[PDB]
This record gives structure tokens, sequence and C-alpha cells, in this order.
């Protein structure tokens, strides 16, 4: 059984600059209701903090993989748990401010 | 002359190296649909020349769980190739997926 999950990219704030169309199907809205948005405006209270110091952290890191798991407030109003894996990326040819790249899934709490 | 974004796209592959995703901006680069890619192992796309480096680059990514793939050659939808390398990294659960991100280094020739 196929995992639901999208991919996204962020700046390092944690805005949505790239939002994968397989958003709607894990999560229920349209690219355009995430993108310039902060992943944090989506996120349970309770895990905000967790999910920005990830963010922070994750840049730090090397481009390794940082995983963090929370609570998504789906379309529908509903928390949904969600594990992020996320990593950097720089373009190694330029200077350019990183990225971070995120695979979202829908994880069960278990 | 194309910004460092315009040359590049991530695409997701299962553990094979079947496509899964691809961002639209392939298709300015190389020509193909993402939806024409899905379930075509990437390997079908790889210059000959490149095929047995492509292998051990895979391996080492099973193996460590990133990887960046050297140079390679791959074929454009209406012939030629492009010069391109590749991030890849292994998502793990609780192996699941492949991601990688794609930077074309040449013109297709």
């Amino acid at each position: 059984c196929q995992p639901t999950r999208f991919i996204s990219r962020h700046n390092i704030e944690g805005i949505f600059t790239f939002v994968d169309h397989r958003c709607v199907a894990t999560v229920g809205y349209q690219p355009q209701e995430l993108l310039g948005k902060n992943i944090v405006e989506f996120c349970h209270p309770e895990d905000q903090q967790l999910l920005r110091d990830s963010f922070q952290q994750v840049v730090k890191l090397k481009g390794q993989v940082l995983s963090v798991m929370f609570r998504f407030r789906s379309k529908n109003q509903e928390w949904l748990w969600m594990r992020t894996s996320s990593f950097t990326f720089q373009n190694p040819y330029s200077d350019e401010i990183e990225y971070i790249i995120c695979t979202n899934t829908n994880v069960k709490n278990s | 002359f194309k910004g460092l974004d315009s040359k590049t796209f991530l695409s997701e592959h299962s553990m094979d190296m079947k496509f899964t995703y691809c961002d639209d901006r392939i298709t300015e680069l190389i020509g193909y649909h993402p939806e024409e890619l899905l379930g075509r192992s990437a390997y079908e796309f790889y210059h000959a020349l490149d095929s047995e480096n492509m292998t051990k680059s895979h391996q080492n990514l099973c193996t460590k769980g990133q990887v960046v793939s050297g140079q390679y050659r791959m074929l454009a939808k209406h012939g030629g190739y492009v010069w391109l390398e590749t991030q890849g990294t292994v998502i793990y659960n609780p192996p699941q997926c492949i991601m990688c991100v794609n930077y074309v280094l040449s013109e297709i020739e």
C-alpha cells in the first residue's frame, strides 16, 4: 500500500516555495493554498516550536536528512500526523542561499 | 543563458529507480512530460557509457543513504543527450523512496 506523500521546497524560514500537487490527496489543499505560507501555519501549536527548531537545524547538518513528526491541519481542519524528511540543497557551482527539500508523509502515531 | 533554478528539476523514485514523481521543469530542459516518465526506470535514459558508473552510484546510495552521481549523460525526448549531475538521497522510515536533485550541465548534444 503506497504511503500518501508529497514533496515541497521551503526557504530557510519555512515558507513553501514549491508544492507537488500530490498535496491535494495527502492534506486536501491545492498547491496555491500552501505556496507563500509558512509550514508552521499548518502545524499544531504543541509542535510548532519543534518544527521551527528542525528547520533551523537542517541547515547545520551538511546536507544530511533530518526527520520531524508533527500534526498538520488538513483542509478539513483535522489534525493529521505527518513525518517530514528534509534536507538542504545548494548548487555547488553557486553561492546561492541553500533551500530545503521536504518529503511529507501521512503516518501513524502508534 | 539560463538562471540556476531553470536548469534544476527534482525527481522521486522507487528503490529500483523507477520514476514516481518528476517536476515539470524537466519539460523545458529535456522534453519529457512528467506523466510519461512514471513507472520507467531512470536507467532507461542513461547513456551506455555511463551505465556501469551509475550502477555503482546506486549501490553507494543504497549503502550510505546519500550520493552525488558525478557527471553523466541523460537521453532527451527528441534524441540527443544532456550532461547532468544528480544528488540522490534515500528517505527511510520508522528505505521508502529516493529523492533526486538533478542539475543540467549542458545543452542537448
